[PDB]
RNA sequence: CCUCACUUACCCGGUG
RNA sequence: UGUCGGCCCCCGCCCCGCCGGGGUGCGGUUCCUCCCGGAGUCGGGUUGUUUGGGAAUGCAGCCCAAAGCGGGUGGUAAACU
RNA sequence: CACGACCUCAGCUCAGACGAGAAGACCCGCUGAAUUUAAGCAUAUUACUAAGCGGAGGAAAAGAAACCAACCGGGAUUCCCCCAGUAGCGGCGAGCGAAGAGGGAAAAGUCCAGCGCCGAAUCCCCGCCCCAGGGCGAGGGACCUGUGGCGUACG
């Protein structure tokens, strides 16, 4: 764990890390869209969410 | 330009298209049964079925042995009642186009079948070009309008009747013609109509 | 290529075999060389600083001859699939736009700084 | 099998029905589950009503339910146009919209336009930012007196209006009701054979 | 329950109430409605005449909402209004007559079975029989039609 | 003097009909100037199918009944055979005009 | 053959790695982090 | 309709 | 055990407020102009199968093979409306 | 008659990814029986089941109408109740058998191709600069055989 601590520090910020230094969450989880790709919105629904988002309202009766 | 391509492909019995179908069906039967095409033979039909000119969209030409489905029984011996003695005039419940896209998606496990279209016919062969998608290419995962196919729920959609060619064999649709598949599949409807709903107070 | 010589090719497809003359095509690309689309290597200088041009692509030249705004349309002969340009000579004839067929979709592509222009 | 006088029974138990038997032992458990889902949804939309958007008033199709009104699917685009509500802003203020429905008569149209106007008066819209109250947003006084509406949003009233007792006119007493229907049935059958003349 | 069951008093008796000569076996005459024409013909012909064969035309897509026509007789005609209403207009028989809208109560046709009290009444229904109308006309009142 | 009956020619609950513009989906299959231009152009590029070509042969010898039975055997429905025979007759009439 | 399936299905062996996923799941598949030291 | 031709479909054979 | 009693350590959702990087206005028009669509597919024939679907519910094979005030459906095949 | 462009097609332990198998209660796509019932039996029934094959997910499938309806009209899908052992199918024998409406649970709608405007306004790779979020490279590609924006039957 002293060797891997230096390895995780050496490969920090690198684009390609060794497989044993990558998060081993789950084969299915590793193949999901990243939080960057999940937050990607097309220019059509960016405008649809800008002026046609659900409003906060209340009804008397 | 694409408007003239689809109206041109509707005159298949014209000497212009009859020549093209004659020389392409010849070329398509000189290659292997499964062969990747460098580009869609029908750019108008490909765009209509979801194909884009991005990186990750591949096209595979499939040659299926057309005709009926012979019952694979040894020497035509179907041991049972005469209703099941049919060995010759038996028709596959799934379309030949569905067999082609299911055959391209099985050879390419890393890709997902998007759609498929007709490119040629013969007395013995039907030729289809299947649109496959590399669901891990960044030109596809970073496009929100096509991130749906990158989900795990669409794994081998051509083998579950989810593509347009395979979904037609399921007999689904809204109306009085499709009372057999109310609730999704026909087995979902059969299981619902054959389940004995024994209530708590009955 | 020999099967295209044995069979009776319809005139809508055989019309691309009769291409432009080598002398006429040489002076044709000399004029089109002065209207090449601007490359992205030079278009940035046109933006950070502070016009007739060619219109490539079969979908652009189709709506151009439909609106008879194209003064001259140059079609390639080796376009595969041919259905992309099968209608073009007839479309330019009915609309009264002069059309020519030159040899080489690659030479049209080098004219627009791409692989092949149709 | 038959012993004496009795019904010819037809028990549909010739399949393997024991493999498909759904017992309703979780029926009181799904009532607790569906109740917790409404309460959990109610907190997520805390100011907004839990029942959802406002539904229109539609007429049941067949003659068996002729005189019966019912909460519809969504307001017709014509009903929103006659009420001054844009198509794509009705969903933001909790108004159900469906474009498939049409208005074949003005009775159904005027009934929902009044329902839309009655809703917009009883609607308390909160500003997108509390520091910036815009035009369409409500006043700061009505925001404090705005609570979540439980139950259906504006339930449909079935006004049991009674025809007042009138004096029977002598022209009204001479109306042959049986002959009027009997002529209407006969003329409806001989209508096509009469048009050939 | 099983306390008052007959099997509790058949313990000790060999054949269990099913005879020694003719034992209780598995369907000694067929399953279900078997032999309805061959060996159960007497039972079918004696208690279910008309069971075999076809009669009448076929209606493929029959929708019960098309043929929905609930009926009501004249003896239960005044049940659609309150009793005080029928009595209040009995003391005023000189033209003020109550209106019994049979459509809004859940019926379409009015049949003239029972007797009608001697009161003028305006009956609104979608259909009327010949005798129902003439009993309403005879007792005073009109038969208004509705759609 | 007359009430709305539930039977007959004038059956139904009397309500004022609301008039409005038809659904935009009901313009489907209407020939536009661009759609007619594209199909007429490709008709000049392609020609006619072998059954359209020999059905016009029956139309020029005044065999419209045999031309109808032939097209009805090819395209199927009888309503589609009349529209095809009417279109082939219009084309055959425009040929002898030139 | 339900008995043949019962003798060699998942759970009849060690599950050297699948039993660890069961323990990792109940904590959200936490990785990279460590408990707060003394 | 039938016969005889054409080779490029298709088929067969040979060959490193 | 009972007390949403107390203490301690991890951890999250939603709303509000300021600062920061990316966001770009939308509606109403008995006003003008323009555009408007998924072919070996529908449909037809036939065959097998399937369906409560019965002159053929669905599906598939083979053959035929579309149209654009068109096409599908309107539970009996057909023509006209 | 080499040198170039392109097309088509190859090679690699090339750079970087992906697929495979397991499990399979529920789910999807196929395939498919016979015991059994009809007191025999052949269609039928068993059953569009068992077994066989393929493919998933925490749900799946389905799904925003080439629908229902025939009414004063309803309005995506799924599920429940009822419709209903009904219409109907069937050696019209044994048996089989839904759907519209109605009442409820839950409700959310939408994107393209095409059509034609916008100097391809688009994307990927590589090498980087600042704080997962933003930029740059007279770097390499993809792409006009069509990327992106607008826009889809409610115009
Ligand atoms: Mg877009
Ligand atoms: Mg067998
Ligand atoms: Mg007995
Ligand atoms: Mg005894
Ligand atoms: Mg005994
Ligand atoms: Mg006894
Ligand atoms: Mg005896
Ligand atoms: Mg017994
Ligand atoms: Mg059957
Ligand atoms: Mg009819
Ligand atoms: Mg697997
Ligand atoms: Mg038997
Ligand atoms: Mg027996
Ligand atoms: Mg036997
Ligand atoms: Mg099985
Ligand atoms: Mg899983
Ligand atoms: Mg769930
Ligand atoms: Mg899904
Ligand atoms: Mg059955
Ligand atoms: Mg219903
Ligand atoms: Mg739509």
């Amino acid at each position: 764990q002293t060797q891997k601590e230096n390895l995780r520090k050496f490969y920090k910020g690198k684009k390609y890390k060794p497989l044993d230094l990558r998060p081993k969450k789950t084969r299915a989880i590793r193949r999901q869209l990243t939080k960057h790709e999940e937050n990607l919105m097309t220019k059509k629904m960016q405008r649809k969410s800008r002026l046609y988002s659900i409003r906060k309202f209340a009804v008397k009766a | 330009a694409y408007k003239y391509m689809q109206e041109l492909w509707r005159k298949k019995q014209s000497d212009v298209m009859r020549f093209l179908l004659r020389v392409r069906c010849w070329q398509y039967r000189q290659l292997s049964s499964l062969h990747r095409a460098p580009r869609p033979t029908r750019p108008d039909k490909a765009r209509r079925l979801g194909y884009k000119a991005k990186q990750g969209y591949v096209i595979y030409r499939i040659r299926v042995r057309r005709g009926g489905r012979k019952r694979p029984v040894p020497k035509g011996a179907t041991y049972g009642k005469p209703v099941h003695h049919g060995v010759n005039q038996i028709k596959f419940a799934r379309s030949l186009q569905s067999v082609a896209e299911e055959r391209a998606g099985r050879h390419c496990g890393g890709l997902r079948v998007l759609n498929s279209y007709w490119v040629g016919e013969d007395s013995t062969y039907k030729f289809f070009e299947v649109i496959l998608i590399d669901t891990f290419h960044k030109a596809i995962r970073r496009n929100p309008d096509t991130q749906w196919i990158t989900k795990a729920v669409h794994k081998h959609r051509e083998m579950r009747g989810l593509t347009s060619a395979g979904k037609k064999s399921r007999g689904l649709g809204k109306g009085h013609k499709f009372h057999l598949t109310i609730g999704g599949s026909r087995r979902a409807a059969w299981k619902r109509r054959n389940t004995l709903q024994l209530h708590r107070y009955r | 290529a020999i099967l295209y010589k044995r069979l009776k090719v319809p005139p809508a497809i055989n019309q691309f075999t009769q291409a432009l003359d080598r002398q006429t095509a040489t002076q044709l690309f000399k004029l089109a060389h002065k209207y090449r689309p601007e490359t992205k290597h030079e278009k940035k200088q046109r933006l950070l600083a502070r016009p007739p041009v060619l219109r490539a692509g079969v979908n652009t030249v189709t709506t151009l001859v439909e609106s008879k705004k194209a003064q001259l349309v140059v079609i390639a002969h080796d376009v595969d699939p041919i259905e992309l340009v099968v209608f073009l000579p007839a479309l330019c004839r009915k609309m009264g736009v002069p059309y020519c067929i030159v040899k080489g979709k690659a030479r049209l592509g080098r004219l627009v700084h791409r692989k092949t222009c149709t | 099998a038959p012993s004496r006088n009795g019904m010819i029974l037809n028990p549909h138990f010739h399949k393997d029905w024991q493999k498909r038997v759904r017992t309703w032992f979780n029926q009181p458990a799904r009532k607790i589950r569906r109740r917790k889902a409404r309460q959990a949804k109610a907190r997520r939309i805390a100011p907004r009503p839990v029942s959802g958007p406002l539904r229109p008033v539609v007429r049941c199709p067949t003659i068996r339910y002729h005189t019966k009104v019912r909460a519809g699917r969504g307001f017709t685009l014509e009903e929103l146009k006659a009420a001054g509500i844009n198509k794509k802003v009705a969903r933001t203020i909790g108004i159900s919209v469906d474009s498939r429905r049409r208005n074949r008569s003005t009775e159904s149209l005027q009934a929902n336009v009044q329902r839309l106007k009655e809703y917009r008066t009883k609607l308390i819209i909160f500003p997108r930012k509390a520091a910036k109250p815009k035009k369409g947003d409500s006043t700061e006084e009505e925001l404090k007196m705005a609570t979540q509406l439980t139950g259906p949003v504006m339930p449909i009233k079935k006004v049991h209006k009674k025809e007042k007792a009138r004096v029977i006119s002598e022209d009204e007493k001479n109306f042959k009701a049986f002959a009027s229907l009997r002529m209407a049935r006969a003329n409806a059958r001989l209508f096509g054979i009469r048009a050939k003349r | 329950p099983t306390k008052k069951s007959k099997t509790r008093k058949l313990r000790g008796h060999v054949s269990h109430g099913h005879g020694r000569v003719g034992k209780h076996r598995k369907h000694p005459g067929g399953r279900g409605n078997a032999g309805g024409l061959h060996h159960h013909r007497i039972n079918f012909d004696k208690y279910h005449p008309g069971y075999f064969g076809k009669v009448g035309m076929r209606h493929y897509h029959l929708k019960r909402n098309t043929t929905f026509c609930p009926t009501i007789n004249l003896d239960k005609l005044w049940t659609l209004v309150s009793e005080q209403t029928r009595v209040n207009y009995s003391q005023k028989p000189d033209g003020p007559a109550p209106i019994i809208d049979v459509v809004r109560a859940g019926y379409f046709k009015v049949l003239g079975k029972g007797k009608l009290p001697k009161q003028p009444v305006i009956v609104k229904a979608k259909f009327f029989s010949r005798r129902a109308e003439e009993k309403i006309k005879g007792v005073g009142g009109a038969c208004v039609l509705t759609a | 003097v007359r009430y709305p009956m539930a039977v007959g020619l004038n059956k139904g609950h009397k309500v004022t009909k609301n008039v409005s513009k038809p659904k935009h989906s009901r313009r489907r299959g209407r020939l536009t100037k661009h759609a007619k231009f594209a199909r007429d152009l490709i008709r000049e590029v392609c020609g006619f199918a072998p059954y359209e070509r020999r059905a016009m042969e029956l139309l020029k010898v005044s065999k419209d009944k045999r031309a109808l039975k032939f097209i009805k055997k090819r395209v199927g429905t009888h309503i589609r055979a009349k529209r095809k025979r009417e279109e082939l007759s219009n084309t055959l009439a425009a040929m002898r005009k030139a | 053959s339900a008995k043949a399936k019962r003798r060699s299905t998942t759970g009849t062996g060690r599950m050297r790695h699948m039993k660890v996923v069961f323990r990792r799941f109940r904590n959200g598949f936490r990785e990279g982090t460590v408990p707060k030291p003394r």
